[PDB]
């Protein structure tokens, strides 16, 4: 294929800012570019083609520049609507996309609420044993979760998920899920969740007993 | 080592697959860069080995060819372009 | 107005085949530039193929050549993608799109379909067991673990759409048994617990399975 | 109507029979006219479809042909004459 | 075959004359010529090649000029050894010979002595009659012989031969033979050979009767 | 010296084939320029072919392309003329010849063989009948009479004629033969002598025709 690197990979701005997304392309100096917007759960929509030309309907707040190798998209006064993922694309063969540049909204720092969840009596009859930890409404994205089990931290038996930025308060939330077996659950007693994040003087632990 | 008769027969005036730059054949079309930038065309080549005579076409025809016509700083798009071919060639007086 | 509608997505198992359709109205595909762009979950857009049917010209990304085949039936104003020899990492929402002649560019994709999920995995259709995430001992957390379903997607609402504030339902996770699992969560007054009924409604279209689970102290 | 791939693949940089003028190939032979005046030589031909690259030989080889060498207002005699040939052509920069 | 043309086809000169022989050739302007000399009963001898270059040994009174399409052989002072036939030949392909130019010796006019001969009895035995007429030692070459049987002018039943110009007296001689079946021969009385020639004020007739 | 010796001449039916040889000595024909040139009786030189053995290159007159083939044996220093479907018009002396590097030109023939006769005709070899052309009784007293020999119906050429075995040469003309419509040649030899000598001097024409081994001495008398 042809390679298309986008910088920066993600971002954090406020409403009213000036934004600049760069795009690198392994292509001839005469080969041009397109720009797209894509919001979660939707199709992309063409912003700019031919480097600088406003696809009709697109607000003048957007404009384009650059040529050949490097390319610059530019939003002059960022709006609530402009928070999306922005891709660039070669206009040659192949017409390869860049990896995307997420603009997330900038909020001040917030403490994640935390909650331990033991398996139900229903699940244990099945043989599996899923135990859940929640990190509710935090900012920014960065957050470590650690399943200690009798002070014995784990690896390779947990999975993780994070949500999109929230509409009202602009936070994230993550759900980590220690999987196990029935007999291995019936071995130990103290199950804990250990969370690190910028809005926490030190790590918080939420636990229980069987 | 190539015997004279064979050299002569193969060099004498005739239609031959020649590779011809698209921009030569379309001098004015300046807003485009072509891929491929050249095409295989049957054209009269060779020699008449006679001071009075010159190799020129006597039957011509056109051939249409898909070409990627690239507009710099803009985009590219396939499209058809026509070119002159020489079907027949003779040595004629100048 | 211009419309591009995909269909034919669904399950495929490794080394199997599946054709994708794209029904176009509001324009004539034969004189047009039709594309397929795909996108794996949580990841960015990949361009996959291109046809100019009146030129008899197709191009592809190197990651699908040999296996995929864009085509078009003029009479059905539909384009196709024949996908053969499918490995697991071909799992993606598949868009069909076009570039109209407002842009000279063949690749300035201008109109788009709504996309169609194609899951390539050896796993067989299966419904989720839904287990509760009960709260414990003035703001509480609640939830449902929707385990062992396949394929994506799953829908989750609370109290049949009446509860929405405080809800965060999470992207799924692939468990390496080959079955998906997710969580829906909600925060509430803890004074509610013991009077207010909470019922996550989980719906899994592909196995035709609706399940409601009450979540209790 | 020639499809794109077909045209590209047939005009890509390669060795093609090319009718070359003997006098051009040997500017030092002022006292001869040649019959035939041109010869068929395999020579790099096409285009590289990139202005970072150019069509050049990577493998050459000589061929001897019998040419009739005329000395104006004097006489003529057959003679052997060596010419360069391009055997493999590839796309290179500067 | 290339088209050649020598002028004139014969010429009469005396010793010491400057002689000019010419040669037109339908060839390219860069093609040249050779000139040769041939005497009776002998192979030709190269004289000049490349239009103007004398072959080694050839006397300098010979010379040649011109180019391409027209050439000239000049002998500036004809010697007795130069009486001969001269040929031009193209130097291109093909190497076509011109038709040649016979250079003969001028001399005083001499009338022919005329003799007639009947057929021998020994020949007649077999069934045919040859009657012969000798034109002895005359100049110039041109000479008309007419056969007459009983005063009827004969046609198509005679043949003729002429010697090369004599080496000593520069005259020519000629024999004509009239050939009849013995049958026809014995139907007629008077056999006559009528000679007209520049050296005769009137036609001479020689005759016999059976 | 340089030397070129033709051989292989003689008789051919129309339609027939016949191969000429040119044995060269004094130079190497391999890297040389050899030619064949011919000459029909009482007619002009006609260039017929050219070989340049080391180049494997040949060229021919149009009057013979398709019929004749000039070749060469590198190791017998000998060139050849293979001749096919011969007609009456090919009847000629065939000379073999050469252009030295003295001249750049391939065609400036500076050395030549003696020639050999090639005769294309359906006729059969035959010696001449020889007849008296008798001195007429009316010969002038003052004294010049003519007599001779009519050398008739032979084939092929040449024939040879002397008088009194070479002792009589002043006054002799022997004429070029003519080709009769029979296919056979005929010629005359003739001499002029004093009239006072007839009856006193014996005159004999000596006719030889090698092609048919025929000698004839005919005493011509009044």
């Amino acid at each position: 294929d042809i390679q298309m690197t986008q910088s920066p990979s993600s971002l954090s701005a406020s409403v009213g800012d000036r934004v600049t997304i760069t795009c690198r392309a392994s292509q001839a100096s005469y080969s041009s570019v397109a720009w797209y917007q894509q919001k979660p759960g939707k199709a992309p929509k063409l912003l700019i083609y031919a480097a600088s030309y406003l696809y009709s309907g697109v607000p003048s707040r957007f404009s384009g520049s650059g040529s050949g190798t490097d390319f610059t998209l530019t939003i002059s006064s960022l709006q609530p609507e402009d928070f999306a993922t922005y891709y660039c694309q070669s206009s040659a063969s192949p017409a390869t996309f860049g990896q995307g540049t997420k603009v997330e909204i900038k909020r001040t720092v917030a403490a994640p609420s935390v909650f331990i969840f033991p398996p139900s009596d229903e699940q244990l009859k099945s043989g599996t044993a899923s135990v859940v930890c929640l990190l509710n409404n935090f900012y920014p994205r960065e957050a470590k979760v650690q399943w200690k089990v009798d002070n014995a931290l784990q690896s390779g038996n947990s999975q993780e998920s994070v949500t999109e930025q929230d509409s009202k308060d602009s936070t994230y939330s993550l759900s980590s899920t220690l999987t196990l077996s029935k007999a291995d659950y019936e071995k130990h007693k103290v199950y804990a969740c250990e969370v690190t994040h910028q809005g926490l003087s030190s790590p918080v632990t939420k636990s229980f007993n069987r | 080592v190539v015997k004279f008769m064979d050299v002569y027969q193969r060099s004498y005036c005739h239609p031959i697959e020649t590779l011809v730059d698209i921009f030569q054949e379309y001098p004015d079309e300046i807003e485009y860069i072509f891929k491929p930038s050249c095409v295989p065309l049957m054209r009269c080549g060779g020699c008449c080995n006679d001071e009075g005579l010159e190799c020129v076409p006597t039957e011509e025809s056109n051939i249409t060819m898909q070409i990627m016509r690239i507009k710099p700083h803009q985009g590219q798009h396939i499209g058809e372009m026509s070119f002159l071919q020489h079907n027949k060639c003779e040595c004629r007086p100048k | 107005e211009v419309q591009l509608v995909e269909s034919g997505g669904g399950l495929v198992q490794p080394g199997g085949s599946l054709r994708l359709s794209c029904a176009a109205s509001g324009f004539d595909i034969y004189d047009d530039d039709i594309h397929w762009v795909r996108q794996a979950p949580g990841k960015g857009l990949e361009w996959v193929a291109y046809i100019a049917p009146s030129y008899g010209y197709t191009d592809y990304a190197d990651s699908v050549k040999g296996r995929f085949t864009i085509s078009a039936d003029t009479s059905k104003n539909t384009a196709y993608l024949q996908m053969n020899s499918l490995r697991a990492e071909d799992t993606a929402v598949y868009y069909c799109s076009r570039s109209s002649d407002a842009s000279y560019s063949y690749s300035a994709m201008d109109y788009w379909g709504q996309g169609t999920l194609v899951t390539v995995s050896s796993a067989s259709t299966k419904g989720p067991s839904v287990f509760p995430l009960a709260p414990s001992s003035g703001t509480a957390a609640l939830g449902c673990l929707v385990k062992d379903y396949f394929p994506e997607p799953v829908t989750v609402s609370w109290n049949s759409g009446a509860l929405t504030s405080g809800v965060h339902t999470f992207p799924a996770v692939l468990q390496s048994s080959g079955l998906y699992s997710l969580s829906s969560v909600v925060t509430v007054p803890s004074s509610s617990l013991g009077t207010q009924t909470y019922i996550c409604n989980v719906n899994h279209k592909p196995s035709n399975t609706k399940v409601d689970k009450k979540v209790e102290p």
